[PDB]
DNA sequence: AATTAAGCAATTCGTAATCATGGTCATAGCT
DNA sequence: AGCTATGACCATGATTACGAATTGC
């Protein structure tokens, strides 16, 4: 088996969130936070045919890249990885399943109670904004029917009064009305045009982020408002 | 002359007790003692307990009966009291009453061992053969040099009185004649005699008191593992007086320190004893060092190994070993400390080495206080070690102030226990405590007004005097009464000097002069008349009995000073966690309600508000800028600083003191404290020179300050000089040519100003490199490098000077030259880029020199630039900075950007 | 306002000599320095329209690099900083004229005692090497007829003696002579070619590296020795 | 002096390998650890006519790097070292030659029992995966009659007795057996094609790697076996 | 057999670990 | 061939802890 150079660069992305990760058998890659506040899931175009629990996935990533494409990934002969190439042989120890954090099925996601888009630029901007504003609150709501997000630090302004960034996804024609508290941290998505959906139940609330690649839900703030 | 005692053991159930008859002749003697001590009774008895509770009496014909006893006593918890240490009580019973000594019934002995060998002596291993010993007898006043002359490491000729006469120069050792007036010298060609007659002379001339630099920790070890190894048990045993001569290894982390004890004979080291009353720390402990910093005596300076000085000249090791001795009795007679300690002991009436415990005199002293008023001692109860709060401490503004007035507290500590009345059996209960911040407001309520209360919330017996206290009044009175003598001595001295000056009598006759009183105008006029010889007796009788009660004096300072840390402790009798968190919180309490008050006052005085006049302080001393004071008035008045300096002074004695007393007199008013003593008085005047730019004083943190002081209490000095305290000038380790430079440069900022501190900065740089190696070297301190000793290279978190150690020790392994160890400064060096050695810094023993062999290699890569900017530059900076100052002018564009 | 890139360096660079700046309304800026031994002035491309004070430049740098340079700036309605894209807003807080060290007015540097020119590759040597040779100090004098420029080391020669680096700068054709030393600290113009002029009376001079896009004001050490 | 860039190449290589370095009149280039287990030779187009020995090679070379390729290098009048270029001059300082490990003469070694050749790819791909997975030592050994490299940790694996990383250097031509294991902490080659030239008698033994401008030979390690 | 013995608050430097910050040569990219 | 942007690497600085050392109330 291969991983081709985009698989390489989502599994990447996907570290960002989890020490370890399962490989599952098939096409489906799964990943969640490691305290439970995030989640992803990614297609890609190469059949796997054996599952194994990874923990040091960024050294994996660097030791594969290291390597050409054509390698390939085997079950070793004392219960690890091999990789075996046209003149280089690298053994890889695969770690327990039982300590490596991930779902133990795929979740669905239920109907989106707001939809819109974000395009890559956006998220680049919000991202490095972030970084340089040091950023830890993003409020997204809807302002004069436009659903936006806007950027409060938490520590210092615990009442989120203050707008130090601001941005507008989309035009919202509906009385529905929601404010949603979510912090940086939970925000590790690859850059990239995406589709956000807002579903929330009373307390609970939850955010969806859907690419051509990989998707991500992220979990939202309990002071989060919302009359829908 | 009444008999008194010279030493006291216990042997079997019998006391041994040696001391000195009516016409001065040492004789020892047994007692097979009866130990009587207390036992809880409800029948009504003379002999009450501390509380009042009633305590029958109780015999023993043994010291081990009363053991016993107390043993089944306290397997059943019941409460017996009385004297646990028979000895104590024995020689209480014995004299009772006051004791009167003489200087020439105790036999002080200091002796010395120089012994050569390829490697160090170590007391441990006792490989190598004492070739040369020097022993010092007081009454006879006589030093005992014996020099072997044949040994497997070397053979020598005969020492030579007049050949160590001789100078340097005509090869001789420069000895004092009259030393060598002294000497007597017993050379033996083999070492059995050597120790045969040691041997026999320590159990003839036995000394009552044993005392040398460092002796136990190299001169008794080393003997007695020698003697030991060569003659069995019975040679260490006979040097005992009584055959009982005990081993006390204290085996520490690092390693191990044999201690042994003769019983019979008051065995005190001397290195600690002026580690305890000298109050001083050198760059360097070594006996060298220290001779040089008191008898300012030096040594005939020797380059090479010590052993191998024996092989080339053993007429200047002879005269070397002599000449130590000799400085070792010099500064104890210069500074008076044996007959301190002998004085203290004899005062409270316990055996000699008790004077190495506060806890034990102290002890000592209450129980005969006790003893006195017919009461009875409680037993000591277990307890375990608690860190109350300490002394407070103000947080100095790092801004230089120019005007500093200091005031003070007098013995702050001792003041506070009487004053409050507080004693382990004054408890009366505790009260609702409230915020100190309250307290320091006088806002909190009275907590009580029929006990005494202290902010640590508790309230203790009033009307009645504690014991505690009463003690303190005694040493107080006492000391002010031995103070009033001295002055009394000292006017009567003076009085003769201006007589014999004017001129002198032809009586021959020498009259009786009653001691410790002043003399009388008709009393001089009758000494006017009398011959020379006359006058010289009187004069030099009254500085005798001046030295004894300056003595007395110290000895009773020295008691008041260490009662406190003898209250707190585990181990001490009348131990009382609650009273000590008592004196150190009311402490607090105290000097915080004072520094309030002080910046209200100055407040309404100067006009302004909320200025925080009190610079800094801690417990006992408060520092105060009063610099807005001289502004209100005006510099200009003034034609001289001197007017200033006198002007202040009147300002500090007659405007604000009263303040203070009657601010504490409202304190004691808030508290139910028995009497008002805190007695505040100004200590020092700071100013800078009139006219001149200098800054005055400054600080840096808490407890580092350098302040110009013009006259401190009321001595005026003609010219200022300065208190640095703290700052790297009084730390040792700082290089002395360094610290010299240093503290000229202090004096020019605060003398002068900023320009005189950069002219001097930049001689100083242009001769640094010019200096000679040996006074350009931290000093630090080498604990336990085998901790950090790993294979000639530096360990996990290896400290800087052991780094330079384990280097030094590397370049001189195998070199056999002086070691170092532990206890012993080590000044360090630094080596730049490419070092012979292999590393960035080197270490020697402190004072020592380098053998030439690695001189040259150490001369040709000492970096000179990282110790000049990690010793001397950076110390600097910090100091001028803080009083905004710099060191090297460096301008901006204030001539066309302003 | 709309700061162009080059504008954007230039602030860059006045970060480099002072974290924070104030400036006023117009085309031409001068910043300072804490300790004062440096200035400098320049006349942006672009104008300033409003005064205001800045504390931390790097951040508004970066935070202005990461968003389009058509993106407005101004000053917002609480009398902050508000900066608006196309499609997000920014909020920065305003730094107060007494928080923030400034320059108090222009300097009119008298007739220059001496003149040179130095050219960009010479001075992106002395700048680039300074740091290998550790060489604190540099030293502008008259050898053999010409200035030129030197390196000494402070740490280790506080005699200035030891010559370590040497550069020739040009002719001089003056009876009069000078031994001008600067703290590399100072040296911090943008690399680009300086036209020096050097001036100095009683005990403090100054050196002035005029170029194209800014001037730089630089003190002078009392080491400094002249003669005329 | 006129070294070629490629000069300085080889010199910033053979830095990483000892402290400082003698320079021998000539065009031969040598150093040695200072442990004494590696040992680099090269020939330089260059022409060297002075000797100096200089401790702090990486300054000097970094130095030498910046300024002007046209540069002349020298000795001092000061006994230092000195570089010119069109219109500045630098003394770098010269060092006593007592503290520099000069290496008396080369090791000529003619002889040797095994020979193969290692592509630089695979040279640096093997680096590389040492730095990922702490893959301290490696072994060439013969197996299944093919010359191969293995590597192994022995902070982790002392008795070195489970692979880690394999490569086959190809086919073994001769019969001999032997397996030689090498610390890799002693690698500093530069990155190029190399003949790996193999020689061990009783006790010693040595690894040699040629280039087309320098060959480095290394000692094996106390395990190391050989039978032929 | 004696229990084995001033107290606490404070300041400074070096080491070490550890992270963050920043040039910089290394690498992918368009003119 | 050269400016432009990105990127880990390596240096370095800043911090913070810790221990060792030393006064002074």
């Amino acid at each position: 088996m291969k991983l081709s150079k985009d698989t390489t660069a989502l599994l990447k992305n996907f570290a960002t969130i989890n020490s370890g990760i399962m490989l599952k058998s098939g096409q489906f890659i799964m990943t969640r936070a490691v305290n439970g506040t995030t989640y992803a899931e990614a297609n890609i175009s190469d059949v796997i045919d054996f599952d194994v629990a990874i923990y040091d996935l960024n050294g994996f990533l660097g030791i594969l890249s290291l390597v050409n494409d054509d390698a390939e990934i085997s079950q070793s002969e004392d219960g690890n990885i091999k990789i075996a190439d046209a003149r280089s042989t690298i053994f890889w120890p695969a770690a327990d399943p039982s300590t490596v954090v991930a779902p133990n099925k795929p979740i669905p996601f239920p109907v989106a109670s707001a939809v819109t888009e974000i395009k890559a630029e956006d998220l680049q901007q919000l991202l490095r904004v972030s970084r340089g504003l040091q950023i830890d609150t993003i409020a997204i709501t809807v302002k004069e029917g436009k659903i936006v997000i806007n950027g409060f630090n938490k520590v210092e302004d615990s009442a989120l009064t203050r707008v130090k960034y601001s941005l507008t996804l989309g035009d919202y024609d509906g009385e529905n009305t929601f404010n949603f508290i979510i912090n940086m941290a939970n925000m590790k998505m690859q850059p990239g045009n995406y589709k956000l959906l807002l579903w929330a139940k009373g307390k609970q609330g939850a955010a969806k982020f859907e690419g051509e690649h990989a998707n991500y839900v992220v979990a939202l703030e309990a002071d989060s408002t919302h009359d829908f | 002359m009444k008999e008194f005692y010279i030493s006291i053991e216990t042997v079997g159930n019998n006391i041994v007790e040696r001391y000195i008859d009516e016409n001065g002749k040492e004789r020892t003697r047994e007692v097979e003692y009866l130990p009587t001590m207390f036992r809880h009774c409800k029948e009504e008895s003379k002999y009450k307990d501390i509380y009042g509770k009633n305590c029958a009496p109780q015999k023993f014909p043994s010291m081990k009966d009363a053991r016993d006893w107390m043993k089944r006593m306290e397997r059943i918890g019941l409460e017996a009291l009385g004297m646990n240490d028979f000895k104590l009580a024995y020689i209480s019973d014995t004299y009772g009453s006051e004791i009167v000594y003489d200087r020439k019934f105790v036999r002080v002995a200091n002796c010395d061992i120089e012994v050569t060998g390829d490697k160090f002596p170590d007391p441990m291993k006792a490989e190598y053969e004492i070739d040369a010993i020097t022993h010092y007898d007081s009454i006879d006043d006589r030093f005992y040099v014996f020099d072997l002359l044949n040994s497997m490491y070397g053979s020598v000729s005969k020492w030579d009185a007049k050949l160590a006469a001789k100078l340097d120069c005509e090869g001789g050792d420069e000895v004092p004649q009259e030393i060598l007036d002294r000497v007597i010298y017993m050379p033996f060609d083999n070492e059995r005699d050597m120790l045969m007659e040691y041997i026999n002379l320590w159990e003839q001339k036995r000394p009552a008191i044993f005392t040398g630099w460092n002796i136990e920790g190299f001169a008794v070890p080393y003997i007695m593992n020698r003697v030991k190894m060569i003659l069995g048990e019975r040679s260490m045993k006979r040097f005992s007086p009584i055959g009982r001569v005990k081993s006390k290894l204290i085996q520490n982390m690092y390693g191990s320190k044999e201690i042994y004890s003769i019983d019979g004979v008051s065995i005190l080291d001397y290195l600690d004893l002026y580690k305890k009353f000298a109050f001083t720390n050198l760059p360097s402990f070594s006996l060298e060092s220290v001779a040089q910093h008191e008898t300012k005596k030096g040594k005939l300076p020797y380059d090479g190994p010590i052993n191998k000085l024996r092989e080339t000249n053993h007429q200047r090791y002879i005269s070397y070993n002599i000449i130590d001795v000799e400085s070792v009795q010099a500064i104890d007679k210069i500074r008076g400390f044996i007959d301190l300690v002998l004085s203290m002991s004899y005062y409270a009436k316990m055996p000699f080495s008790g004077v190495m415990s506060p806890i034990k005199t102290w002890d000592a002293i209450i129980f005969n206080s006790l003893k006195g008023e017919h009461k009875v001692i409680p037993q000591q109860g277990s307890h375990v070690k608690q860190s109350f709060p300490g002394a407070f401490v103000f947080e100095p503004k790092p801004i230089a102030r120019r005007y500093i007035m200091s005031f003070d507290l007098t013995s702050l500590y001792p003041s506070i226990i009487r004053q409050v009345n507080i004693s382990p059996e004054t408890i009366r209960g505790e009260f609702e405590v409230h915020p100190i911040h309250e307290y320091i407001a006088g806002t909190a309520p009275k907590p009580s007004d029929e006990y005494s209360c202290s902010p640590n919330g508790w309230m203790y017996d009033k009307h009645q005097e504690g014991i505690i206290p009463k003690e303190i009044a005694k040493v107080f009175f006492q000391r002010k009464d031995w103070k009033k003598k001295m002055f009394a001595e000292e006017m009567n001295a003076e009085a003769i000097k201006k007589i014999i000056m004017k001129g002198a009598g032809s009586c021959s006759t020498k009259p009786e002069v009653e001691r410790y009183v002043k003399f009388s105008d008709d009393f001089l006029n009758e000494l006017s008349n009398y011959t020379e010889s006359v006058l010289n007796s009187l004069i030099e009788e009254c500085e005798k009995a001046a030295t004894l009660a300056n003595t007395n004096q110290l000895n009773r300072k020295i008691l008041i000073n260490s009662l406190y840390g003898a209250l707190g402790n585990i181990h001490f009798r009348y131990y009382d966690l609650r009273n000590a968190t008592a004196i150190t919180i009311f402490g607090q309490v105290g000097i915080q309600w004072i520094a309030r008050k002080i910046n209200e006052y100055l407040n309404k005085v100067c006009g302004t508000n909320d200025e925080d006049f009190i610079a800094a302080g801690d417990t006992d001393s408060v520092y105060v800028c009063v610099d807005k004071v001289i502004e209100k008035v005006g510099l200009d008045r003034f034609k001289e600083q001197n007017d200033l300096v006198e002007f202040m002074n009147q300002f500090g004695k007659k405007k604000m003191e009263p303040m203070i007393d009657v601010a504490y007199r409202e304190l004691c008013d808030y508290m139910n404290n028995r009497e008002h003593l805190m007695h505040m008085d100004r200590e020092a005047i700071s100013c800078p020179p009139l006219g001149s730019k200098g800054v005055g004083g400054f600080w840096k943190a808490k407890k580092r300050y350098a302040l110009n002081v013009y006259d401190m209490e009321d001595k005026r000095f003609a010219e200022p000089h300065l208190k640095i305290m703290g700052m790297e000038t009084q730390q040792s380790s700082t290089p002395k040519a360094v610290q010299e430079a240093l503290e000229e440069s202090i004096r020019r900022i605060l003398q002068e100003g900023e320009e005189s501190v950069q002219e001097y900065y930049k001689n100083f740089e242009k001769e640094y490199r010019q200096l000679d190696y040996k006074v350009i070297a931290e000093v630090k301190t080498a604990n336990d490098i085998a901790k950090y000793d790993d294979k000639g290279w530096p360990g996990f978190k290896c400290p800087f000077h052991i780094r330079g150690v384990l280097t030094y020790r590397r370049a001189v392994s195998g070199l056999g030259v002086a070691p170092i160890l532990d206890g012993n400064k080590v000044m360090v060096l630094p080596l730049r880029e490419g070092n012979p050695f292999g590393d960035k810094c080197i270490a020697w023993p402190s004072g020592t020199e380098l053998p030439k062999e690695i001189r040259s290699d150490v001369l040709s890569w000492i970096d000179h630039s990282t110790l000049f900017q990690k010793s001397f530059v950076k110390p600097l900076a910090g100091m001028c900075e803080s009083a905004g100052m710099d060191y090297e002018e460096k301008a901006s564009l204030d001539f066309l950007f302003g």
